């Protein structure tokens, strides 16, 4: 499988630099270009620059020439982008992408949050119905920074799911998700919320129990 | 630099209709080698861009043939036949003829589906959260259309406004509806001081609100 692996997130202090990694597998890392793309929440894509791993030849978008430095480690098949003196304008999702012949493959992207605040793990709460179909929920409250990844029954249950975008309020994020199944199905068959928060290396599971 | 212009910030179509997305370049993308260096990608919320078209008119493997790309040397079109829920997202063109590589600003596809009233569900604070010291009451307003909707919370019959946190999803990838989650956060003492909790949803599909409620000590 051709794949590019990127960390889900990086919390960086204002003014400090950050070095993003992009680990490649599934093809010969040295023979293809690694490109880097920036995307602010809700905005469009921007090309930052690229590098040829076998030789480290690089091209930069003038706009990012004084901000980014691209390198690679052929011995670990990893590409890196170091960004200097971050400010709030650097908060964004940064993707790495390669090009094999005509085909580009993208990493899942790293969400860089420039902040002086400390990383805070979420409190995950199961939402069972008040003491046809039934709707269950999961509340992921008070974390920072973005993002969190939420699934149900480890990704097995995906139909009838609504995962709401995280909303920032009082300097902490809150996100929630609901899932609707046939009532005869629950609680006989368990339903569990799996929440992962990259920045705090935490991954929790909350089984929804009847009240 | 080559300027890639996508004239339409957004385009609305109702499910089933065909649609065309335009992108223009400030200079011909047709190389002397005969290839036209233009890509079209679809990006869905929270996903990395996905390849649709390469070489201006080649359909990428795995992409439904409802999609196609054509163009002159500077005017390009991405055509989507029989638009459906999974096609909603932002479409981007990209030229890779010359450095620096440049993207179009993107065109958002919006699906104007049929109106639908929200299905509401209310949830009291979890025992875990209460033990923890706080109390959040959640209401989900699901699968409704259009996007505009309002929620009012009432504690013991009186409207409560501070402590509310609302969030709308993007159009559902399967039925193109929207859903919204509203969370009322109180202190545990506050929560334990009242009994009747209600969330009322008003959507244009009706003048009377869809409401759900519960009594704490029942
Ligand atoms: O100097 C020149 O004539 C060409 C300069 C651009 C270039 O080398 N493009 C290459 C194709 C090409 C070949 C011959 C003539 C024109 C274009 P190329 O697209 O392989 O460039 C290497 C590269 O890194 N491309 C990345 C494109 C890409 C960027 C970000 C996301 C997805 C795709």
């Amino acid at each position: 499988q051709v794949q590019l692996q990127q960390p889900g997130a990086e919390l960086v202090k204002p003014g400090a630099s950050v070095k993003l990694s992009c680990k490649a597998s599934g093809y010969t890392f040295t023979n293809y270009w690694i490109n880097w793309v920036k995307q602010r929440p809700g905005q469009g894509l921007e090309w930052i620059g690229n590098i040829y791993p076998g030789s480290s030849y690089t091209h930069y978008n003038e706009k990012f020439k004084n901000k980014a430095t691209l390198t690679v480690d052929t011995s670990s098949s990893t590409a890196y982008m170091q960004l200097s003196s971050l400010t709030s304008d650097d908060s964004a999702v940064y993707y790495c992408a390669n090009k094999l012949g005509w085909f580009p493959y993208w990493g899942q992207g790293t969400l860089v949050t420039v902040s002086a605040a400390k990383t805070t793990a979420p409190s995950v709460y199961p939402l069972a119905p008040v003491c046809s179909s039934v709707t269950l929920g999961c509340l992921v409250k008070g974390y920072f920074p973005e993002p969190v990844t939420l699934t149900w029954n480890s990704g097995s249950l995906s139909s009838g799911v609504h995962t709401f975008p995280a909303v920032l309020q009082s300097d902490l994020y809150t996100l929630s998700s609901s899932v609707t199944v046939t009532s005869s199905t629950w609680p006989s068959q368990s339903i569990t919320c799996n929440v992962a928060h990259p920045a705090s290396s935490t991954k929790v599971d909350k089984k929804i129990e009847p009240r | 630099d080559i300027v890639m212009t996508q004239a339409a910030p957004s385009v609305p179509v109702t499910p089933g209709e065909s649609v065309s997305i335009s992108c223009r370049s400030s200079k011909s993308l047709l190389h002397s080698n005969g290839n036209t260096y233009l890509y079209w990608f679809l990006q869905r919320p929270g996903q990395s861009p996905q390849l649709l078209i390469y070489r201006m008119s080649n359909l990428a493997s795995g992409v439904p043939d409802r999609f196609s790309g054509s163009g002159s040397g500077t005017a390009f079109t991405l055509r989507i036949s029989r638009v459906e829920a999974e096609d909603v997202g932002v479409y981007y063109c990209l030229q890779h003829l010359e450095y620096p590589f440049t993207f179009g600003a993107g065109t958002k596809l919006e699906l104007k589906r049929a109106d639908a009233a929200p299905t509401v569900s209310i949830f009291p604070p979890s025992s875990e959260q209460l033990t923890s010291g706080g109390a959040s009451v959640v209401c989900f307003l699901n699968n409704f259309y259009p996007k505009d909707i309002n929620v009012k919370w009432k504690i013991d019959g009186s409207e409560r406004q501070n402590g509310v946190l609302n969030s709308w999803t993007d159009q559902d990838s399967k039925d193109s509806t929207y859903s919204m989650s509203s969370t009322l956060t109180l202190t545990k003492d506050e929560y334990e001081r009242h009994n009747s909790y209600t969330c009322e949803a008003t959507h244009k599909t009706s003048t009377s609100p869809i409401v759900k409620s519960f009594n704490r000590n029942e």
